[PDB]
């Protein structure tokens, strides 16, 4: 490497890289609907009896 | 008049049972309404209609 390269190319560290000692800033949270909700697949029908 | 049992005829509409008038109501209202479980408990007339 010392004697056989005779130029290199520097960069800004690419910030999708993260330490193996940094892990817990790769945590996150997602949430999730409750299961419990009903998602409507009919219309709204209008009417009147006047 | 007759002897009927249970007669569902009267000489005239009354315009007040014990003491209080007697609750007018449309059909096009009676027909509209969502809470007539809770009118029909206490009785009611029907009118604008044939």
């Amino acid at each position: 490497s010392k004697m056989n390269v005779s130029y290199r190319l520097y960069i800004k560290t690419p910030a999708c890289l993260l330490p193996l000692s940094d892990y817990m800033r790769a945590q996150h949270d997602y949430v999730s609907p409750s299961s419990s909700r009903v998602y409507i697949k009919d219309p709204a029908v209008v009417y009147t009896r006047s | 008049r007759f002897g009927f049992r249970d007669s569902p005829f009267c000489t005239s509409l009354p315009r007040t049972i014990m003491g209080n008038d007697v609750r007018r109501i449309s059909y096009n209202v009676f027909s509209m309404m969502e809470d007539i479980d809770d009118v029909i408990s206490e009785g009611f007339i029907l009118y604008d209609a044939y």
